[PDB]
């Protein structure tokens, strides 16, 4: 056993090893090990992405043309934002310019994927860390009804209501067959919530599984279907026609009221059901924010997302800020570029990857892609992992750096970003919400802060979805139907060899893809997604990445059930497939 | 009554195929869990974590032993001793086929579980390897499309348990009911493909006002799915109705038969 | 001026002359005109229908398998009761036999319309009568969500909901475009519901406004679209296939899938937001259980619907039970045959048509439809009336008589016919009823009581939908899939000569179509509707009709705003282009 | 700000046009009489009776004078010094005239306004005429179809509040927008209408599987309206779809152009 500093923390693998594998409710596949010393406290943590699938090297080669398709199937929880990317990243490459209408509904379906995948996060992937769902068999439905009402407007609150869903849940269970309530934690200390809270969630739970549905129809209109939206370069497919014949085979009148129907449903959804319940988890678990901290108030980074100004990427356009933050100087929001080869470099010295030197970093235009499976000794065998070895390699998860920083990416990193660019809107909701909280501003640097945070970012993206439609629409006024640019589709108009970057601001954090292009074909493709940021491994200083440092220091109730480890891990929205592509 | 046990494990993937499940529309996904179904074990959405899942995966599949059904999404990479996608320190591989023993049937939800899917796509770094290839033992109903259609999924659910018994399948395994004509033998483009008229780039005059999608690439011609006339997301559209070419998602290999803008061949 | 005796009524037009034209909130064109007494009390009533278009003149010579699309298109209110009682009488006439599942289909879209039909009537037609739509804006929010939550356990009930709504009105109001509700009757002494009741109220006009648009997706699965859906003479066009090849192109599991979650959801709504209601307009309007009995307690008549056992029109079969009383003898319920010539009989004495003798009525197989516009010695002149005169030729409806007696058809008088049959869910449910609001079983026999009928049928209905889309999946399970019968469509199979009765229970009372087909034509083609009887004019011994009746001897607090008199016609729910045709 | 003023009236109708107005999904009916429109006078709607009734439109038709929009449900008929509809004791024509006279703009709501309809088709016993030989002053929206299809009748709608303007329209007054292309020009069984599959007999194999109901009477080659697009009750269905042909309702005649099962006889 062996005990070295980084970042503050002291890494100790003495004492009782924890492994959790597989990690449940989270997109894809993730081990992880953690050791705990006699006072119950994490010393060590292990983050080990347990997939691999090899996007790099099958897009070598395509047309870039056809790229968005593949990498789309990268994740299909993060649904488009991988398209988004890489026709970003190809008209980089190409010097293509799109239509402001494409623009516009390019934002509809980013924005439209925030409140997606933040509020099915909040119900079906974290909720029952924070919900105890058989505790919402001891509640009263009158009192559910009336916590329900002294929280929020949402209309559905009756005690008859309540007592229904109760009803629904005692069958459920009765006969034995829990499903996936089956081995819970149910009963664990660390659930805080009185039974009426706990009947209160559950009924949203499911009124959430319900209604996450429709929100997607507005990429069905925009993109033909969701999962898997389609897309292309030089803007999007979906020919716009309002007033000529022919409207009954494009995006005519009734398509855009089927969207603003959606868009509307949408704000009400998570402005009286997730809003109030993320403040009320908070209210009822305050010492939340003073765990889980780990690089929150170290280095945090965001790349930007949303231009407001079609083709125009800079500070000026991006709804979304970009920057960065490094040794804990939030006064100094420093300036990002994808392209500067000492910036983002990916290491693998402590990943099951080849390259020359591994005790170097490589930038993604020279990324390489070369799986090594070699878990050296791990207390089994090759195929029989017991215990990992880090102090070896340990994953399918590549490091990425900035500067050669480790970084936090995500909803808190993006709200702590525009928080001290000075963003008016940001800095006004934090503060309101740390007040009616009763906490400092630092309880956001915490697993309940990116709770908190992400339940903001849907609020955000939800008003954003109208800010966009009503610009559609007043280009639409205005005579301006225009969805694709086609002066360079065919590669006889390409540049012979020529390499572009596309970039955003994912569900989880910010997102890059890399791309060079020569004779017409894809010859480099590199991707570091937001999960690979926060779930990497160690790099040669043996710096420890987000979700390593969130689980240091942390105390365990029952070393056997793994709640308060789930409760931090799920707060990052873990996307392995993401990770690791 | 007791509810029909359902094992879903999850492989090389990208969840598209519980995304999809979950946007069923009729019966809502809900219903399916609370009323049609024991969804006994799944990654995605299961309380347990770790040594509590494991434990509840092992009781399942001996208490219901010959009595579950096994949903399967993603596949088994064969590269690297399996070690491409590890499921509790061992390879995926292993515990696909012990839940495959144990079942009364198997659906492979998805083209990855079907045929391959895009991790299968050449160079196929892994040796991703779809279901039947590897559980040959058992009856595997193929449900290919990346994803199905939600409701697609679910109304294949609701077959198996109104009436229960497997569905009719074609000769490659797929339900006969929503996979036995052609994207093209329903497509309300139809009329313009006939006619000879075409878009030809996008955002032309044609395209706005709905011609075929031949010239730009469609598959539909040679892609077997129901997307033309179900539709997707409860009605709301479809590839082809959004403006987009059919990519040929539910056939076997279609990452590698060429561009997805290049015409098709030889249209049957 | 005139007096008379009839039917226990003294008729006696002294007196002031009040005229209510247009009739508003009912499907059509109406006028009606009442004489009052010095005490403000009825003394007279005339029921006019004032449009025609001659259905009947116009199906001379079509194809008898064309006749059900264009008398569905007698009303878009009760949209496909035409259709069906169509197919029925060219069946009956033909000798077809359907399959099965083309008749549980038919019972579904017959049941759907009940359901439908009587939602919207509720609220949007008879709701502003009790309704008071503007004293919902004194409503305190919290006191309406105590009421709405001690009467029901739908979900919709919260402070904030109620506020809600109540902001929206007051908005709508606030520019003085008041729209719908512009010179209504506001304030009025016969408006009795406090405040919160009216709220409640209104929120539920708007739900249902909102909801009822999905009940109808059953009638575009099986028939196409609504309004008028498609149907054909031997069954149903819409072919079934659950588990083979190109099951896309049919009714498949997805579709049937569709259809059960719409049952579902129809039944929850009527069950806990129109019944609620109902029970409570009754406890807050109770004397409105002794107005406007009129013929309930004299002369009842239903054919009787929903035949379970295909093909079989007879008792055994009925799901809905036929039946006439006379005399107010509810212990002699009377067989009805539509074919004998002694029983159903049309008079146009008092009606703009001729006749070969205005004094004897014709059996439908005798009719004839011969328009004649000659309303006699009015006050004003033929193209400008100020009086009808009733001692004349006063409507476009025919007056239809059983064996010679003025009937009420309708949900009441289905009500009374299936009580006094002895159905046992019929006693139950009515007993139950009247218990709750303790109020005698004579209490029914009146404005309110048609009301709670009413909402009592929509919630049997929806029950009824279960039950047939059970009977349709066991079918489909024992690989009965058929939905037509060909084998007599072809006009060479025929008979020569023949004709046939297609009958059932539209929402608002008993349908009949008589069809005569002679050489591959229609030769006879008469309808005789529902608010045919109830609307119906006076027949040669001066009989007075349902309408007519039930407004005799009603008080009026203020003779110049209706409120008493459109309480009373809008319970019976007039169709103006079904009465005419 | 305020809402611009509606007037809707009734002729000789079924009321299918209302109802299938009550049924848009989106936006919804209730949020397009609260938002979008004012409906300042409907009598199957309204709250006010008889006097109060006529009160109100006298009241909106003198305050609004060249600034309301005529929506015209059903038509006037000829016969019987107009006597067939009775409104307020006087011929219907006559309030039909006094409201088109105030209007900046007439919506002819279906067949019934648009061409005549059921009480049109012969012998036309009450002499039956659509709004446009009547009022030749103003202009007509025509908006066809027995009833038209709900999403149209207020995407129509919407078009105009966002837009200020009238649609475009075809030389028979209809709207480009909804009515440029036929049934059969988008219909998804026109594979099977371009290859010979054709339905010969009801529920016979070819039925089962969706084939063209051409050799059935379906009208869709020589009828423009959008069913086979946009479709019904929020994409849920068309005749077609469900195995009827269509009946040309969205047509001028269409009643008596033959009977519904014969077929079309000159295709265009
Ligand atoms: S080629 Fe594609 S768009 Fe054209 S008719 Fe066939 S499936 Fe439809
Ligand atoms: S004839 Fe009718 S069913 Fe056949 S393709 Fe044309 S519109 Fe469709
Ligand atoms: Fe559907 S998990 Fe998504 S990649 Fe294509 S099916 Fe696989
Ligand atoms: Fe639509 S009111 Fe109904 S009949 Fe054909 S449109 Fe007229
Ligand atoms: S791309 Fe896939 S989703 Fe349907 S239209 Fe083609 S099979
Ligand atoms: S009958 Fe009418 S509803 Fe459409 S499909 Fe034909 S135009
Ligand atoms: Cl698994
Ligand atoms: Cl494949
Ligand atoms: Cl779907
Ligand atoms: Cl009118
Ligand atoms: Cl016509
Ligand atoms: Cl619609
Ligand atoms: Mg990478
Ligand atoms: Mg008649």
């Amino acid at each position: 056993s062996t005990q070295y500093e980084t970042q503050g923390y002291t890494i100790n693998n003495a004492g009782r090893r924890l492994v959790v594998d597989p990690i449940t409710r989270i997109q894809g596949h993730m081990r992880c090990e953690v050791n705990i010393n006699d006072q119950n406290v994490i010393t060590n943590a292990v983050s080990c992405g347990t997939m691999f699938r090899g996007l790099e090297i099958i897009l070598q080669g395509r047309d870039p043309r056809d790229a968005w398709a593949f990498v789309e199937r990268i994740c299909g929880v993060c649904t488009g934002v991988h398209a988004l990317a890489s026709v970003y990243a190809i008209e980089d490459a190409i010097g293509i310019k799109v239509p402001d209408n494409a623009n516009i509904i390019r934002n509809i379906m980013l924005a439209t994927l925030w409140c997606h995948d933040h509020l099915v996060h909040f119900y079906q992937l974290a909720g029952m860390d924070w919900i105890d769902v058989l505790d919402a068999l001891k509640a009263d439905p009158r009192k559910t009804s009336e916590l329900a009402q002294s929280l929020s407007s949402w209309p559905k609150s009756s005690p008859g209501y309540f007592f229904d869903v109760q009803n629904r849940l005692k069958k459920f269970v009765e006969g034995g067959q829990l499903g996936i309530f089956r081995n819970g934690y149910w009963g664990h200390p660390q659930y805080k919530l009185p039974p009426e809270a706990n009947l209160m969630g559950f009924a949203h739970y499911l009124e959430a599984l319900d209604f996450q549905r429709e929100i997607v129809k507005i990429h069905a209109v925009f993109g033909g279907k969701n999962p898997h939206p389609n897309w292309i370069v030089g803007g999007m497919p979906c020919a716009i026609n309002i007033d000529e014949s022919g409207a009954v085979g494009a995006v005519n009148m009734e398509r855009l009221n089927l969207v603003q129907s959606i868009i509307t449903r949408t704000a009400d959804f998570i402005n009286n059901v997730m809003i109030p319940d993320a403040l009320a988890i908070g209210q009822f678990n305050k010492p939340w924010s003073e765990i889980g901290t780990g690089l929150s108030d170290k280095c945090v980074l965001s790349y930007g997302a949303f231009p407001d100004i079609a083709n125009d990427f800079g500070e000026k356009s991006l709804l979304m800020p970009g920057g960065a933050v490094i040794n804990g100087d939030f006064n100094n929001v420093l300036p990002v570029d994808l392209v500067d080869p000492q910036q983002v470099q990916e290491f693998v010295d402590h990943a099951w990857y080849r390259y020359p030197n591994d005790q170097v970093g490589r930038h993604p235009f020279d990324g390489i892609t070369d799986p090594w499976y070699n878990p050296g000794d791990v207390k089994g065998s090759d195929t029989n992992i017991q215990q990992l070895n880090e102090q070896e390699r340990y994953s399918w998860i590549k490091a990425p750096r900035w500067r050669g920083n480790a970084m936090e990416v995500g909803p808190l990193a993006r709200t702590l970003i525009a928080y001290h660019k000075g963003d008016a809107a940001t800095v006004e909701s934090v503060d309101r919400m740390m007040s009616a909280l009763n906490l400092p501003l630092s309880g956001i640097q915490s697993t309940l802060g990116r709770i908190l945070c992400r339940a903001h970012e849907a609020q955000w993206a939800a008003g954003k979805l109208q800010y966009f439609f009503d610009k559609l629409m007043t280009n639409l006024k205005n005579g301006n139907l225009a969805t694709a640019s086609t002066e360079k589709w065919e590669p006889a108009t390409w540049p012979t060899e020529c390499r572009g970057v596309g970039f955003t601001e994912a569900p989880r954090g910010a997102l890059g893809h890399w791309a060079a292009i020569r004779d017409g074909k894809i010859d480099l493709y590199q991707c570091v997604v937001p999960t690979t940021w926060n779930a990497s491994p160690r790099d040669p200083k043996g710096q420890i990445g987000a979700y390593e440092a969130a689980l240091m220091n942390t105390k365990m109730a029952i070393p056997e059930q793994p709640l308060e480890i789930l409760r931090t891990l799920h707060s990052f929205d873990p996307c392995l497939a993401c990770s690791t592509h | 009554k007791p509810r029909i046990p359902v094992v879903w494990i999850h492989g090389l993937e990208c969840t598209c195929c519980t995304e999809s499940f979950i946007r069923s529309a009729h019966p809502l996904a809900k219903d399916v869990i609370l009323s049609l179904i024991s969804l006994d074990y799944d990654d995605t959405l299961m309380a347990a974590a770790g040594t509590q899942a494991e434990e509840v995966f092992e009781d399942i599949i001996t208490q219901y032993n010959g009595k579950y059904i096994l949903a399967v999404e993603g596949n088994p990479p064969l590269g690297e001793q399996g070690m491409f996608c590890i499921s509790s320190g061992r390879p995926f591989i292993e515990k696909l086929k012990r839940a495959a023993a144990g079942a009364s049937a198997i659906i492979a939800w998805g083209t990855c579980a079907s045929w391959g899917c895009v991790q299968a796509a050449r160079p196929n770094p892994t040796q991703a390897t779809p279901i039947d290839k590897v559980i040959t033992d058992k009856p595997i109903i193929k449900v290919p499309g990346c994803p199905p259609i939600p409701d697609v999924m679910s109304a294949i659910i609701t077959y198996m348990v109104t009436f229960d018994r497997l569905p009719d399948v074609d000769r490659m395994g797929r339900p006969l009911m929503f996979y036995g004509q052609r994207i093209h033998d329903k497509c309300y483009r139809r009329a313009h493909f006939d006619a000879g008229e075409f878009v030809q780039s996008w955002d032309d005059d044609a395209a706005r006002k709905g011609y075929c999608l031949y010239k730009m690439g469609c598959k539909g011609p040679t892609t077997y799915n129901a997307c033309s006339s179900t539709r997707w997301n409860d009605g709301v559209s479809f590839p082809i109705q959004s403006g987009h070419g059919c990519l040929g998602c539910a056939e076997n290999g279609f990452w590698d038969r060429g561009s997805f803008y290049s015409r098709v061949v030889d249209i049957p």
